């Protein structure tokens, strides 16, 4: 498989919020 | 497709394999993260695979944000290192000269 | 034991780098020419446009004039976080 | 035995990196306002001069908004071989 | 002057105890590497100094330009590298949690 | 020591002449 549009949201933050 | 080009989709197609399992479907918990690596590092990792707690120390270091999710940002450094590592073993011990690989990690 | 297809794309990561770095010279070194070829080779066009010059500056962190293993890896990391993103297009 | 004073420095750079990696958060990713006060108090003018946010730009490779021991050796080894070439001014 | 920056110093003044001593006064050839080696990276080097050809396929490695002597800029990836894997034995078979250090390389 | 000035030519060849 070429992984395109796998239609699930991507993971975006990329940054400490604890 | 070139052969890096298909070893990176080879990269992103097996988390995906176990992201999308729970959770976050582009993130790697704790149980996804586990079953992966029993998995599909089962080689690479085979002494580590023995101790939960390895795996789990693993993770942590790389759960670069501290959010106990890997991200796919966060997985490739594991990646990186296990190429970086099994590179290193092709190597051990080497007295030269010239260039020469023994067998890499898992072997 | 026969390896996993994840743990066989790790070492061919290790083979295409040598691909490169075995052409000339120091074993693990690939100088500005061959890192080229390998861009041209090996990589998608959004990693081309870079420039191969460009990349050697960017991947070249000890400025000796070559890309070592290491420095390689820094390259397939932006290139693998890249083609995931790519992925959620 | 007793480490010589080149052994001493090397695992002092360990103990540099954790002073600002051990903050908050992963125990090893220097975050980007850590990597400020990193910056600001280990290193000099001229690598300074270049602003934090650049730095953290350039050394977080995998973009996960963080930087780990391996991206501080980038930090590390481009410091040394400025550090050394202004021995030669 | 900052602990890095001191640190850094002290990677620098090695470099050149060694280098201005024979050929080039600015890089290290074969014999000022054994040199080097043997004394200041006495413990974090010690298996691998009882083996000159080890010693020799090192510095074959570091020289990046093939030009049989190392540089500066050569030598700080060993300095990287022999850093890096100090790190790596404080947390050998680390279970966690959290973060500790054991004795790092050469102890 | 503060290594400043050492005086002596600085290596430059960072390429391959082989
Ligand atoms: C995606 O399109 C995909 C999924 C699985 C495979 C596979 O494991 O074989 C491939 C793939 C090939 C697909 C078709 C084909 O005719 C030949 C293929 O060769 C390879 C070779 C390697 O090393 C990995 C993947 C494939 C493609
Ligand atoms: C260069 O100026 C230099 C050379 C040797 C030393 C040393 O090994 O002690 C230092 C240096 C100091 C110099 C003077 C002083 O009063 C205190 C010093 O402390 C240290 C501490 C460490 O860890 C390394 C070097 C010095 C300076
Ligand atoms: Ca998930
Ligand atoms: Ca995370
Ligand atoms: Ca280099
Ligand atoms: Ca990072
Ligand atoms: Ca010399
Ligand atoms: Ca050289
Ligand atoms: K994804
Ligand atoms: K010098
Ligand atoms: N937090
Ligand atoms: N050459
Ligand atoms: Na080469
Ligand atoms: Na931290
Ligand atoms: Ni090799
Ligand atoms: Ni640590």
């Amino acid at each position: 498989r070429s992984p395109e549009s796998v239609a699930f949201p991507m993971f975006q933050s990329h940054w400490y919020s604890g | 497709m070139s052969q890096l080009e298909r070893n990176i989709e080879t990269i992103i197609n097996t988390f995906h394999q176990y992201s999308v399992k729970l959770g976050h479907p582009d993130t790697l918990n704790q149980g996804e993260f586990k079953e992966l690596v029993r998995k599909d590092l089962q080689n690479f990792l085979k002494k580590e695979n023995k101790n939960e707690k390895v795996i789990e120390h693993i993770m942590e270091d790389l759960d670069t944000n501290a959010d106990k999710q890997l991200s796919f940002e966060e997985f490739i450094m594991l990646m990186a290192r296990l190429t970086w590592a099994s590179h290193e073993k092709m190597h051990e011990g080497d007295e030269g000269p010239g260039h020469h690989h023994k067998p890499g990690l898992g072997e | 034991p026969m390896l996993t297809e994840l743990e066989k794309a790790l070492n061919s990561i290790i083979d295409v780098y040598h691909k490169y770095s075995l052409i000339k010279g120091n074993f693990h070194a690939v100088y500005r020419d061959d890192l080229k070829k390998l861009l041209e080779t090996e990589s998608p066009q959004y990693i081309r446009k870079k420039g191969a010059d460009v990349w050697f500056k960017e991947l070249d962190i000890n400025t000796d004039g070559a890309v070592n293993f290491q420095e390689f890896l820094i390259l397939v990391i932006k290139m693998g976080v890249a083609a995931h993103k790519k992925s959620h297009e």
